[PDB]
């Protein structure tokens, strides 16, 4: 009756919550917690279009209810196979996150940061404010422009892009500045 | 407001050393866990050039040579080697809450040789007679350090009025003081004697230089 | 690069007013916000205020507010400063820069009840002492003249490796200054030499040339 | 009775069409689309909120529903008090973006262009591509290195810090990077 | 800044694998991918294949499938290639790049059954007919050895100026260089001169010294 | 495949100059509009080093004289001025499909003024000649330009088997070729005879530079 509008105002109160906070705060939990949002955002679409299909109160809407339906099916499907080709490729479960299918490879003392990237692009641009780094806006843990490094990568679907660090400068003593520009590509 | 207060009030280092100005803020400047504080260097009749802003960021083009440093309320610029064109003077300015305010200013000296001043006098002009005046002129030219004194002898009688002193800033050329002494009289004073000289005492030899001239000869 | 050149030394009576202009060039006029500074006695630099030069949004020392009004003049590029009610302590040279990088060349302001007057030059020929060395040192007498400045030059601007000018010194509401030039004894009284005098206050240029007496 | 769900569920959809294009492409007007959505979101709560509590099973759950509207309520008029300032500041239309109340202005060609700012940060950096230019992520145009602004601004409520560009590097021939540093703080 | 040390030079005899190895320093060794390029006749470079060091996925030229085989060691920080089935088509220098930038110094491969054999240094004194020149040169032949290199120094490093060294020439399966020291006519015989050759297949390192005849 | 056509394979040019590399592509390297080729530098005996990469972007510490150019097939490599220390050879690679191919090379030769080469000829060793053999070596060197013969004639006989030469590269402190020569013989051969000549044909002198020694005085 009225829980499922219930539900939908909470799951909006969520949504602004987030959208508040992880926006200025990029915390690898929250990041994860809105991923997992967005994620389940195609689900409830599908719930609520099946719903109103099911009590349709005419023919046409129903009808129309049905293929919206079908057509948010498919682009998950398709979506699904895209992620498990990454996957296959890079073997990473970062793979799957629902923003997209490029991976941003981050050799950051030791360890690899991998992250989600929106886009493939000939420059991807470091900044290090108050001594934290972040990277085509992705919050990577403290680092200074010393010891930045010298070469990244970003991973798609049969393509691999090599980075390396161009022009380095440092702001205010602390805080920094760095890009990184295509020089090599690998195909599968 | 906000008052910098720049120290060392003048520099005198020599080339190749560094050169270190302090700047120490009444109040803390930081804003955001950051300072702004700008330096400039302004040498004789030219605008000031910025070298540094953010306390720390060296301006596009300047020399790596100047560095900033400090926080809190102590700052500090630094001139690693000392050239022959630094001799300037330095403000340290604060861009953070209106107004923006500049510190007093150091003057950096560059130490260099000591020279002897080519002392050159000169008779008053037959054109400035015509008007009735008469100025003897003493041009000490390529000195060093800057002080120097001149004593003005008509007839062996020193004279103490009428003595007026221009110093020139430091070259940047070479790093010479230079000064000009006018001894200004009418002409009755002026041909009362013929016997004029421009004693220049120095500490660069152990007695004063002397050029004269005598108006006998003129 | 950004130019910035304002108007030339103006000379004011106490108790008036006057503008302060500073052309932009090499850059959007409206794209930057103009900074005006003082620099009185030579060394006290002081912030006057800046002006957005698009909106127009102005901000003041409230030192400066009721002195100084700022302006923009976006068809011709040129930004103001108007002076208002100027007193013996607003002599100073007034400076207009963009991003604390690019500054104007100064505008003399001279606040004096005083009169103006052109420059009695003189030559300085050497007597009988300074003609026995290697090079002959001759020199400009520039005497008597208001205001400040005057742009003293050898030769029209031939001579620079060599000269000195030495600073005014004011006396009896009149200033002075003395040049010098170091030239070879084979150039004098071999190549002309004429000590060009450009005072712009009076609109005066006297080019004088040293005689030997 | 079902249409509440119906719209629910295209009002789901044409965020996800928003969120996988506005993402991808900068566009202006799309940017614009999505600023509007972004504040329709805020009455959307709001009219789950008491449509779940004037049809309240029991009283907690309506207790719980009017309460959270209250909160959104406030929220709204906090964000609108904010816009408000920020506008008196500023006098432009942008500082009404449900995004956030700081404004980027970029003095590109004769122009100034305001852009909502998500964090005022010490270093801005700008990357072109193609000869596209983008600063803090926002599409501004077309634009190349060597006539990039040498100094731009942004505006908070009692408060306007000014930038100056860094230093300014080319990459491939058409793309290019840079960056813009704080140099000076307005307060009021 | 990166470092990159390789394995030294290796004789190797025909069908027998060997392995490069390329050990990193200044910074970690995971993180940068790492290439291996391949320079035959001294001009030919060729791209082999590369690695990544932290999962150890690789990708190598279709025409190097096969015959080399990347492999890597985070323990040490070590990066290797193996060569299977060598052949005469083999010999080369194989160097290894991370990012394009920094290079190891180049293994030398060389793929022969022949044998190998210490050089046999001699002096090269002018004679007394040989005085013409101000300022005497004299010089090292370093005769049948095998195979390259050989590590050719005047006085063990002191002369590190005014030195040639003339690249060998194979013939009859035995290399021969020779090298050249020109010092002034006052320096010899009134300092001793040695050319220290160090053949490092054989382990040998001959310091001979030149006598006038 | 790719196969990246370096052009010419030569190149001679004088200081202060400007020299240009071409490198043209069977097929377009352009991927999302952009071409991914290298330039590197190899002087003799050293790892190649990168100079651009992105075929416009130069590496960090590389002097800014050498440009890179060129898009679709056609690339191209500018130094200018050329500098004493230039004389390399320079590769052109594709970082875009596997595999990633370099260039055949262009060696880049510095021209300078004409010089003689310093002929010295050195008698075998006893040392060598206590294991029955004996080869005559002459010096030729610090000479201009490459292009140089070398005549070897025993008894005023020209001998023309077992003479092994062994030019360096140009050289980058002096930008000078120099060469060397060796003319092997046993001991029964080396006896048969006593007077060795090594004269060099070179276009710096009219008639050739003859440098000989005999046994009777050495
Ligand atoms: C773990 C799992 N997960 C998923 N889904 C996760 C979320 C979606 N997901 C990862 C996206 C989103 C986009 C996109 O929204 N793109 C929009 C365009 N981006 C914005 C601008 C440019 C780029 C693309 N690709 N994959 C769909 C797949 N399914 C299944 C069955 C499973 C179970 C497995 C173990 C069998
Ligand atoms: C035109 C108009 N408009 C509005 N609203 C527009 C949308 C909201 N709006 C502009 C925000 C959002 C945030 C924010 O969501 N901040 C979250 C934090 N950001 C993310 C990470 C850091 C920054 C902040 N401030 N204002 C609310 C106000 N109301 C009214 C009555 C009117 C009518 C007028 C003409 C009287």
């Amino acid at each position: 009756l009225e829980q499922w509008n219930l539900v939908i105002g909470f799951l909006f109160l969520t949504w602004i919550c987030l959208l508040q906070f992880a926006y200025a705060n990029r915390n690898r939990f929250l990041y994860i917690i809105k991923l997992i949002f967005l994620w389940l955002l195609w689900p409830v679409t599908l719930a609520c279009f099946v719903l109103a299909a099911v009590y349709r109160i005419n023919w046409i809407t129903g009808g129309i209810a049905i293929a919206m339906a079908c057509l948010v099916g498919l682009m998950w499907l398709s979506y699904f196979i895209a992620s498990f080709r990454l996957f296959a490729r890079t073997r990473s479960m970062w793979s799957f996150n629902p923003e997209t299918n490029i991976l941003l490879n981050v050799p950051l003392h030791g360890t690899i940061l991998t992250r989600p990237l929106l886009e493939s692009e000939l420059v991807i641009g470091a900044v290090i404010l108050r001594g934290h780094l972040r990277i085509a806006g992705h919050h990577l843990g403290r680092c200074d422009i010393k010891d930045l490094p010298k070469e990244i990568t970003v991973a798609t679907s049969r393509t691999l892009s090599y980075y390396k660090l161009g022009a380095s400068q440092r702001v205010a003593g602390d805080s920094g500045f760095a890009a990184y520009s295509r020089y090599r590509i690998g195909n599968y | 407001d906000i008052v910098m207060t720049q120290s060392p009030a003048s520099l005198a280092v020599s080339l190749g050393q560094r050169a270190t100005i302090s700047c120490k803020a009444s109040q803390s400047i930081d804003y955001d866990g950051d300072n702004y504080m700008n330096w400039y260097q302004q040498k004789p009749g030219q605008p000031p050039k910025l070298l540094i802003y953010t306390t720390s960021n060296l301006e596009s083009g300047i020399p790596a040579r100047f560095s900033g440093s400090g926080s809190g309320t102590d700052f500090t610029l630094n001139i690693h080697p000392v050239e022959e064109g630094d001799a300037a003077t330095y403000y340290c300015q604060q861009n953070n809450e209106d107004p923006y305010t500049f510190g007093g200013g150091t003057k950096l000296e560059i130490k260099r040789a000591d020279a002897a001043p080519t002392v050159s006098i000169f008779p008053p002009s037959s054109e400035q007679l015509t008007s009735g005046g008469a100025s003897v002129v003493c041009f000490l030219n390529n000195f060093y350090p800057k002080d120097i004194n001149v004593k003005w002898k008509i007839d062996g009688s020193e004279r103490q009025n009428g003595v007026l002193n221009s110093w020139t800033d430091q070259d940047s050329k070479d790093s010479t003081y230079s000064m000009s002494s006018t001894l200004t009289l009418t002409k009755d004073e002026y041909e009362r004697h013929n016997s004029y000289t421009c004693e220049a005492t120095h500490k660069t030899s152990t007695s004063p230089i002397v050029k004269s001239f005598n108006r006998n000869e003129c | 690069e950004v130019q910035l050149q304002q108007s030339g030394p103006e000379l004011v009576k106490p108790g008036a007013s006057m503008k302060i202009s500073c052309k932009t060039s090499g850059y959007s006029f409206t794209g930057y916000t103009m900074n005006w500074v003082k620099q009185s006695h030579g060394k006290n630099l002081e912030w006057i205020g800046l002006i957005n030069p698009y909106n127009g949004d102005t901000s003041y020392n409230q030192k400066f507010k009721g002195k100084a009004t700022l302006t923009v003049d976006k068809s011709s590029s040129t930004a103001y400063m108007e002076l208002l009610s100027l007193t013996s302590e607003d002599s100073a040279v007034y400076y207009c820069e963009v991003i604390n990088t690019y500054w104007g060349q100064g505008t003399l302001v001279t606040v004096s009840a005083a009169k103006t007057t052109p420059p009695s030059v003189y030559p300085l020929a050497p007597g009988s002492a300074a003609q026995t060395n290697s090079m002959v040192t001759l020199g400009c007498l520039v005497k008597g003249y208001f205001p400040e400045p005057v742009t003293v030059t050898w030769n029209s601007g031939s001579l620079s490796s060599g000269v000195h000018t030495f600073p005014a010194v004011l006396q009896s509401d009149l200033y002075t200054l003395s040049s010098s030039v170091t030239v070879p004894s084979s150039t004098w009284p071999s190549e002309t030499v004429t000590c060009n005098v450009a005072h712009p206050a009076s609109s005066t240029k006297v080019d004088k040339k040293i005689v030997p007496r």
